[PDB]
């Protein structure tokens, strides 16, 4: 009478070092505390008054960012219910590229709110059911609070604009310069064609003179040198070659077989001459500028310096492929002279010094080309890699704007106006699906009660304020960020507009992964073992 | 203790009712962890393997693969749920569930003392009646696309959500539609399943075609051909070693570059071979050429592809070569020794997605295709799992239903109209074997239980209910699980395949019938 | 496919078709097994062993 | 270490010990199966130090799995081993009867006797058991296949496949009789080789036939060749079918331009002279022990021909007895009457989710495969053993026509006749003989403990009845536990199983009988 | 125990909503002392 046995069955089948949880408070109210859990560690980055928080990865790599994919991918979470949500989010953040914040802090209020509904005498499945009907009324009102939309991208005015509320969540001090900058870039980007490339804005970062001094430029920047004695050219005429710069060679065996004393004279020679007479072909065209993917040859570099030919040398394939689409030319397979359609063109080649680094510039004269690259400075390589984050947030922000122009009111009206139509309309629902979408639509406060909290106001206030405003009828009416005191203001005429299809993708994103932590009833985990990667 | 262990000390053997209790209580084990996964109002479980991959799944087959046991009496029922998996492909957790249950009623008459051997001949006698009850009942019918629907949509929805349930009903019967051939069987080889992770869950659709999770790997090739032809081929179009050891030897550099120019002639032939029949074909530039290879492509035969505007595919699936020859309808082909226009196919659209790093390329608006694929998409890695999962056991469910001129009503109502049959029959059994037949028949009873315990309903009563009302109509009534009263399962729709039952019944029998008979476990191979 | 190494199954049902045991070795057995007279696996383990044993 | 004649770990045991012990240690190998025999046995569970599970009531596949320190223990179990190999039945049997003399030859050396007496007499009594088993045999018609079905019955009703009995005999004799050759004035059956056993986890038991042909999981190696060919003329091979190296180092030296193009054309060119020499027989089925090249490929189906590559050895062979031809490796060799007609049909056709190869309407095949398809892959192993089983006694039964009754009838003739004869031997080993002549009653005695029987009543009445003149066929009934004549109930075995049973389980109480000495611990001394 | 625990639980959800324990506090004594007077309220005498 001193010990309790394992019950017979499967509770002694089970292996030595694994875990069995089943039923509601074992399993569901242990993955509902996880993911508010994790909610919890990631809400205080939300919003412009967002807090960057250092993260050192097992690697000993430090991260400092308010980005709520970054973090979530450089914390170790092991949870498999905050695995899941961490999915949903990094799923919002490929799709749209913003809202991973919103994602998690919804499914995190939605859980809550479900724990509280079980714990009130709710089910599981009703739960799930009126979350469903909810979410579906959501998408159904969502296409009714658009306030304006884009009606302009080749606008530099226009395109900074709608830019900058994306990135005033990233970099809150100082947003003006960075959305001037990125929406030069895009809009040197995006041609007649409807279609936009993301890949086509190349980031260079570059120490020394802080982030006021960054630029954009109409071309491309490598961080290398040049192989030859030249090292400026006004009038490139670049010919590519994805062929090391040297005489090809055979493929199964090269023997040189010398049987008479004239050939080991002449072999060198013959070599030598043969090799400047392809030099001297591809010099005739025209061309001045060389790019190889391969090695340079000492010799194949001296008939090159002979000749007043600039070299240059990408390792890369992605660089030589980026280079030819942001030129002109095409990547030949041999050392053949380049044709007329094949010689890429650049207004201007050099080598050139930025802080301590020197780099080599294919630089455009007119503002367009294939690929534009965005030149940044700092005096911290974090802080070059949270501006690069903020810049990739940018032109994600407007990739979704050229799929959909589209927009809804930020700043919290979005969200405050769902809630209080999910409300009314959960009210004339008869039955139990009624407590549930109550429940959906009380979990968009999680929203502006977070950029309350981060604002450094009450969120209550804040909160009865909004509700009595869009009482009255004003839609797009958000929290007033630069005020000591709790206060709200349109948001249409402060221009605090985020994408329709960001806040379509995050609420479904975060309802389906609340609904899907919701669904599991036993969780059968196996020992751990190892397997660090 | 026993005389194995003297013989060898460091021996495990458990003799006599030990070993019959051993095996009771893993199976009542199993049962008791499988019988949350019955009916579409069963609850999904949470797998975490090893590495820390997270499956959510309702099948039994998985989540028996994926429970951490190591018990030998679960060893045999784990491999006879995957036999059941392998030919049927559905009953998994009907097949563990029955096999636990017999076991339970076998062991209430074998504490009474009675040997295990009436038990058996009783199980033998009462699976002998079942089977000739079952041929009475089944319904044969011919297999529209209305019953095949109802019979996908029975799998589906106690494998997935109901929508998303209704949408791969819709997938699957279409599907297999579309490759049967009139009295032929079914390849279930020639409806790929390709997962892509960027849509949601109810996007997964049917292409009447084919996709591949590849795409041209020239820069420069076109992203969409509206009129293409198709060659499916199996020529190597990269550079070839010569198998003897060849070696190249010259004096000058001019006789190494004679010597370079010339070793790529042999691949070149193919090539000129392969642009001149494009040319032949399709002089204009309306339509297009299309080329997968199951071998690899080099850049240099890349490059010269790309030159005549002709989008070329390498290191193709080896399946893909008859899938491609079934849906395009051109001629597989492993040498371009006499290649003429008939071998070539034909697709009325060719066009490549990229999504993030994977490239993925489609061939659709092919003319009658023979073969199609199934588009899985969603927001996760396990939401694909779960949805290859339930299109599995779905393809599986069709192909038995068409196979199976016959369908047998679900919900139970076959398996209690065949304990009201065994009850019947038992009189008619000599000897004591008419416990075995009892065991039997209260063995069979367990689905619907199980069923109406998931439902949230009380068992007993809902069974006396079941039973009363087919005892007085003489239906085959089931459970409803959304209210517990009798409902007729043919009425509604919920169909069973005739040959899960068969096999189930066959299977069950077996085993219980081999596990009643073992009267010592001994594990003594080692030193 | 062939990555999946189809043949694994034919060489697992092929290998049963014969027990003896694997020699346990003492101090200087280590010494003296392999100072004297080939490959040669050596298993180091205290009482996943069962496995590689069995294999 | 000082002195120390003998090594450190040379351990000596010497005496009544060792003669104790091992006639111990043979008595517990012959408890630990001693409830597998009869027709109401129960099976066992044996798990495999492998990871797999083994479940049957076979004795050989019990001992064989089981690993034993005494080495008495190991000769038992070579013992099982031998039976198993030699006759293919009886294996619990000989156990048992070694155990069963062992003890009866204890008894006599608690005494005064000397080994070599109970020896002595052992080995007359065993020519009496020999010479009385030929004389109360009964001959067997072969020609009837409803007693040769009988005499399968007889042997595997004590399996768990008695239930498909009908079934098993059907497919066992059916087996024994297509693989049945002769060749050369050479008789031969060889289940070893041909009547390959082949299971299929999943379907009914009921399903389960043998083919008038081979069966083997293989697929086409391309999708365009057929997959259903009403009368093929089947050519096997045994070279692969694509460009290899020389034995000899064969290092080239290209100069010219064109030499490596050369190279590769004349490839191409082999290639395509080796599968012009096949199609030159005017074949429809390819089949090879080896790879075929795509080419190779391309250029058979351009003859309309099907091919399939890399088919193990034995499969090959068994094609070749099947169809009616011979493998060749030379296809420049190739000739007319190499190439297999006889087969009536092939056909590749898809089980669960692989592709088996049918061959499957051949005209006297004199090979065969038993498609076994079951519950899972254990059951389907223990049918697969059961079905052995038959194969070997229907083998025994038409190699030898002699017949004797079972059920324990022939062991109580046995010893009702040694009794009766050294009732007048008149010497100090008459009382050993007859020990060993009564310790045959042990496999009557243990069919009446295994039906749960009165023992000592039914072995009582048993030897009362066999007094008697005509008696010889009576023994007791194992369902039922009841005496009954065997020439009713129809239980029969091989003469050549009991002999070999009898003749095993002598030998083996002799020697151990043999052993006073004991010594352990040397190395091997390689 | 139940009580407390579900005041606790309560308490939890004006705690993280940035209020300061005091004034919980202060209207759990105020709740406090009027269920003792609703509780003397609706008592009832006996007869012993
Ligand atoms: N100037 C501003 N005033 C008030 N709210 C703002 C302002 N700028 C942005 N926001 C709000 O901040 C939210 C963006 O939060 P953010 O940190 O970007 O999370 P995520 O990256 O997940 O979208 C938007 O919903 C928007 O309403
Ligand atoms: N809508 C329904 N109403 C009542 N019973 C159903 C319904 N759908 C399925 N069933 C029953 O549930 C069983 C299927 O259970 P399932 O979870 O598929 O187990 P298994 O995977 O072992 O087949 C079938 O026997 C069928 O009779
Ligand atoms: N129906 C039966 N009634 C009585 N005895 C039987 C019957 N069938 C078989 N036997 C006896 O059982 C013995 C076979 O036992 P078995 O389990 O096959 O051992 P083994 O495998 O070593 O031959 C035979 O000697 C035979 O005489
Ligand atoms: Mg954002
Ligand atoms: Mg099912
Ligand atoms: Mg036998």
């Amino acid at each position: 009478a001193l010990h309790v046995p394992k019950a017979p069955g499967f509770a002694q089948m089970l292996k030595e070092g694994a875990k069995h949880f089943s039923g509601l408070e074992e399993a569901v109210y242990r993955n509902i505390q996880a993911c508010k859990e994790l909610a919890q560690t990631t809400r205080t980055a939300y919003g412009p008054n967002g807090m960057n928080k250092m993260v050192i990865n097992h690697l000993e790599k430090l991260f400092v960012t308010n980005d709520a994919a970054t973090i979530l991918r450089e914390l170790e979470v092991q949870h498999p219910a905050a695995k899941m949500i961490v999915m949903a989010s990094h799923m919002q953040e490929q799709e749209v590229g913003d809202g991973t914040n919103f994602v998690l802090v919804f499914a995190g209020a939605l859980l809550e709110l479900a724990e509280e509904l079980l714990r009130i005498g709710l089910s599981v499945s009703e739960v799930i059911e009126g979350y469903e009907i909810a979410c579906r009324k959501a998408h159904e009102i969502l296409p009714n609070l658009v306030c304006c939309s884009a009606k302009n991208l080749r606008d530099i005015d226009e395109v900074s604009s709608l830019l900058r509320t994306s990135i005033m969540s990233k970099q809150y001090g100082n947003e003006v310069f960075l959305a001037k900058l990125i929406a030069q870039a895009c809009v040197s980007i995006f041609p007649d064609s409807g279609h936009f490339n993301v890949d086509n804005i190349r980031v260079c970062k570059i120490l020394g003179s802080g982030i006021s001094s960054s630029s954009v430029l109409h071309g491309m920047v490598f961080k290398k040198e040049t192989e030859g004695d030249v090292t400026s050219v006004k009038d490139a005429k670049i010919a590519v070659y994805s062929c090391p710069f040297d005489g090809m060679i055979t493929e199964t065996k090269g023997t040189v077989l010398i049987k008479t004393a004239e050939e080991l004279m002449n072999f060198s020679k013959g070599e030598e001459n043969l090799m400047d007479a392809q030099v001297k072909a591809i010099a005739d065209t025209g061309a001045n500028v060389v790019v190889t993917g391969g090695k340079v040859a000492d010799m194949a570099l001296h008939y090159a310096n002979k000749y007043n030919i600039m070299l240059v040398r990408l390792n890369s394939k992605w660089d030589l492929r980026r280079l030819c689409k942001t030129v002109g030319a095409t990547a030949l397979p041999r050392l053949t002279p380049p044709v007329l359609e094949e010689m890429g063109h650049c207004d201007s080649v050099y080598l050139s010094e930025v802080g301590d680094t020197q780099v080599v510039v294919f630089k455009h004269e007119k503002e367009d080309g294939a690929i534009s690259t965005i030149v940044l400075r700092g005096s911290t390589d974090n802080l070059m890699d949270d501006i690069e984050r903020a810049v990739d947030d940018g032109v994600n922000t407007f990739k979704v704007l050229t799929r959909d122009k589209r927009l809804v009111p930020g700043g919290g009206a979005t969200e405050i106006e769902l809630a209080k139509q999910i409300t009314s309309y959960g009210e004339t629902c008869p039955g139990l699906e009624q407590y549930a979408i109550k429940k959906f639509a009380e979990a968009f406060e999680a929203i502006p009660r977070a950029l309350a909290e981060n604002s450094g106001v009450k969120a209550n206030e804040v909160i009865s304020k909004l509700y009595a405003v869009h009482q009255e009828g004003n839609k797009n009416v958000g929290l007033d960020i630069e005020a000591e005191v709790p206060a709200v203001k349109d948001m249409l005429e402060a221009g605090i507009l985020d994408t329709y299809l960001g806040k379509y993708w995050a609420i479904k994103l975060a309802t389906n992964a609340a609904v899907t932590v919701l669904r599991v009833d036993q969780i059968i985990m196996a020992k751990p073992a190892g397997g660090p990667k | 203790m026993a005389a194995v262990k003297t013989l060898n000390p460091k021996a495990e053997v458990a003799r006599a009712q030990a070993a019959l209790a051993v095996n009771i209580s893993a199976a009542r084990g199993l049962q008791d962890v499988l019988r949350t996964n019955l009916g579409p109002k069963g609850t999904m479980k949470m797998l975490v393997s090893g590495a820390g991959d997270i499956k959510l799944t309702k099948d039994g087959n998985v989540l028996l693969h994926e429970m951490q046991i190591q018990h030998p009496t679960a060893s045999l029922i784990a491999k006879v749920a995957t036999a059941q998996d392998d030919i049927t492909g559905d009953g998994t957790t009907s097949n563990v569930l029955i096999i636990g249950e017999l076991l339970k009623q076998a062991d209430l008459y074998i504490s009474e003392g009675l040997h295990p051997r009436i038990i058996t001949e009783g199980f033998e006698a009462a699976k002998e009646k079942a089977l000739q009850f079952l041929e009475e009942v089944k319904v044969s019918r011919e297999m529209d696309r209305e019953t095949l629907i109802d019979v996908a949509r029975t799998s589906l929805r106690t494998k997935v959500h109901a929508e998303l349930a209704d949408v791969l009903t819709e997938a699957v019967v279409d599907s297999i539609l579309a490759i049967k051939k009139q009295d032929e069987p079914i390849d279930l080889f020639m409806i790929e399943i390709m997962e892509m992770k960027h849509k949601s869950e109810t996007d997964t659709s049917l292409i009447r075609g084919l996709v591949l999770d590849h795409g041209a790997r020239h820069p420069d090739m076109k992203k969409r051909v509206e009129d293409a032809y198709i060659l499916t081929c199996n020529v190597s179009l990269e550079y070839e070693k010569t198998e003897v050891n060849s070696g190249f030897f010259y004096k000058s550099a001019e006789e190494r570059e004679k010597l370079v120019k010339a070793e790529r002639k042999f691949i070149e032939d193919r090539v000129k071979k392969i642009i001149e029949l494009k040319r032949k074909v399709c002089g204009d530039s309306d339509k297009g050429f299309v080329v997968i290879n199951q071998k690899g492509i080099d850049p240099f035969s890349l490059d010269a592809l790309s030159k005549e505007g002709i989008v070329a595919l390498r290191r193709a699936k080896r399946r893909n070569m008859e899938r491609l020859t079934l849906a395009c309808g051109g001629v597989a082909l492993n040498s371009f020794d006499d290649l003429s226009p008939d071998c070539l196919g034909h697709a009325g659209l060719v066009y490549e997605y990229t999504l993030g790093e994977e490239k993925f390329t489609f061939i659709e608006k092919c003319n009658n295709p023979r073969s199609v694929t199934l588009l899985i998409k969603g927001p996760n890695k396990h939401t694909l799992t779960q949805i290859k999962d339930a299109v599995r056991d779905g393809l599986r469910a069709v192909k038995n239903a068409i196979d199976d001129g016959c369908v047998v009503p679900g919900a139970g109502a076959v398996e209690v109209a065949m304990a009201e049959a065994l009850i019947k029959h038992k009189p008619s059994v000599k000897g004591r074997a008419q416990l075995g037949v009892q065991a039997f028949a209260d063995a069979l009873l367990i689905i619907p239980k199980v069923l109406a315990q998931n439902s949230g309903f009380d068992l007993q009563e809902t069974l006396v209910k079941i039973q009363a009302e087919h005892s007085e109509s003489g239906q085959l009534v089931g459970v409803d699980l959304n209210t517990g009263e009798p409902m007729v399962a043919a009425e509604v729709g919920v169909w069973d395949n005739y040959c899960v039952k068969k096999q189930l019944l066959h299977s069950c029998t077996v085993i219980a019938t081999n596990i009643l008979l073992v009267d010592e476990i001994m594990r003594a191979g080692m030193s | 496919f062939l990555q999946q190494y189809r043949k694994q199954r034919m060489e697992e049902m092929r290998q049963q078709l014969h027990f003896k045991q694997v020699f346990e070795i003492s101090g200087e057995g280590f010494l003296d097994m392999i100072d004297k007279e080939i490959v040669i696996m050596v298993h180091i383990y205290e009482d996943g062993t069962e496995a590689m044993n069995g294999c | 270490r000082p002195v120390l004649v003998l090594s450190q770990n040379t351990k000596r045991e010497s005496g009544r010990k060792v003669q104790s012990g091992n006639i111990n240690a043979a008595k517990t190998i012959a408890d630990i199966i001693r409830t597998c025999l009869g027709p109401k046995s129960m099976m066992k569970m044996l798990l495999d130090p492998m990871g797999g599970i083994v479940m049957t009531n076979d004795g050989n596949a019990i001992l064989r799995e089981i690993q034993v320190q005494h080495p008495a223990a190991k000769s038992m179990i070579e013992i099982s081993r031998t039976q198993d190999e030699e006759v293919g039945d009886g294996t619990t049997s000989v156990i048992i009867l070694a155990g069963e003399m062992l003890s009866v030859a204890e008894h006599f050396l608690e005494q005064q006797m000397h080994p070599t007496v109970v020896i002595s007499a052992y080995r007359k009594a065993l020519d009496d058991m020999i010479s009385t088993l030929k004389k109360i045999s009964i001959p067997v018609d072969i020609s009837d296949s409803d007693m040769m079905l009988n005499i399968i019955n007889s042997s595997i009703t004590t399996k768990a496949i008695s239930r498909w009995s009908s079934l098993a005999c059907n497919i066992a004799l059916d087996a024994v009789k297509m693989v049945q050759f002769e060749e050369n004035g050479r008789k031969e059956i060889d289940i070893k080789k041909y009547a390959r056993v082949e299971k299929i986890p999943g379907g009914i038991i009921e399903d389960s036939c043998v083919l008038r042909g081979v069966m083997i999981n293989k697929d086409v190696t391309h999708p365009r060749m057929r997959r259903y060919i009403k009368n093929p003329r089947i050519v096997l091979l045994d070279s692969s079918l694509e460009y290899k190296k020389g034995e000899s180092q064969t290092d080239i030296e290209i100069t010219r331009e064109e030499d490596f193009t050369r190279i590769l054309q004349m490839e191409e060119e082999y290639i395509q002279q080796l599968c012009e020499d096949i199609i030159q027989l005017k074949p429809d089925v390819v089949i090879t022990e080896k790879g075929i090249s795509d080419l190779a490929q391309h250029y058979l189906m351009r003859a309309n021909i099907t091919a399939i590559r890399r088919v193990r050895k034995t499969d090959n062979n068994r094609i070749a007895r099947a169809c009616g031809a011979r493998i060749v490796s030379r296809p420049e060799e190739l000739r007319e009457d190499d190439v297999g007609t006889g087969a009536g049909l092939l056909e590749i056709k898809k089980i669960g989710d692989e592709y088996f190869t049918f061959i499957t309407d051949c005209k006297d095949p004199k090979a065969c495969t038993i498609l076994l398809r079951g519950a899972s892959k254990e059951i389907l192993s223990e049918v697969e053993r059961n079905l052995q089983d038959a194969m070997q006694v229907c083998r025994n039964v038409l190699l030898d026509p002699q017949l004797v009754p079972g059920g324990g009838a022939s062991e109580m003739a046995v010893a009702h006749a040694l009794t009766e004869k050294s009732k007048a031997m008149t010497g100090v080993e008459q009382w050993p003989y007859r020990a060993v002549a009564q310790a045959l009653e042990v496999i009557p005695r243990t069919l009446i403990q295994n039906c749960g029987a009165s023992t000592i009543r039914l072995l009582t009445s048993l030897r009362a009845k066999h007094t008697q003149e005509n008696c010889e066929t009576w023994g007791v009934n194992g369902e039922t536990g009841t005496l009954v004549d065997m020439k009713e109930l129809g239980i029969w075995e091989p003469l050549a199983v009991k002999l070999q049973t009898y003749k095993t389980a002598v030998e083996t109480a002799v020697l151990l009988l043999r052993i006073d000495d004991i010594v352990s611990g040397h190395k091997k001394k390689g």
